[PDB]
């Protein structure tokens, strides 16, 4: 597998919008540079689908930051999320006057 | 001037955000080569959408 084909596959995994049109052979030259090769190899190993934040979530998070609400650190999130039963506890539809 | 700046952002992204040991990080001069042609748009994407 030519270094270039690996790179293009990684990009597809990372949901790059123009990734389907890219031919691997066009990037084989990037791996010929003895000095950059270690970095590119690293990148193609280190970057997976779990690392990808869609533009929507990033915008939403920036909005959250801008909203002046404190961004909970990982420890705090862990504490609070524990308290979260996966189970679809239907959003307590606040007993909509309708429910009452 | 634009290539040099992106090369710095990529370095920062690689070292600060993805945790690449500073010792293994290619020289800014060397990273500038990655922003040649169509590769430039790709790495811009990577810097923006790919996080730890």
């Amino acid at each position: 597998m030519s270094g270039g084909d690996r790179f293009v596959q990684t990009l597809q995994k990372l949901n790059y919008p123009k990734g389907a049109q890219l031919d691997g052979e066009d990037f084989d030259w990037l791996f010929e540079a003895v000095d950059l090769k270690p970095f590119l190899d690293w990148f193609c190993s280190a970057a997976s689908e779990q690392n990808v934040v869609p533009d929507e979530k990033l915008q939403a998070f920036n909005t959250l930051k801008e909203s002046g609400k404190p961004v909970l650190d990982e420890k705090a999130l862990d504490e609070v999320l524990k308290t979260f039963s996966i189970s679809k506890v239907p959003a307590i539809e606040e007993v909509a006057i309708e429910k009452l | 001037m634009e290539r040099r700046s992106l090369a710095q952002e990529l370095k920062k992204w690689a070292v600060e955000e993805m945790g690449l040991p500073a010792q293994k990080a290619p020289s800014e001069e060397m990273l500038q080569r990655l922003f040649i042609g169509q590769c430039g748009d790709i790495w811009k994407f990577i810097i923006r959408h790919i996080h730890s």
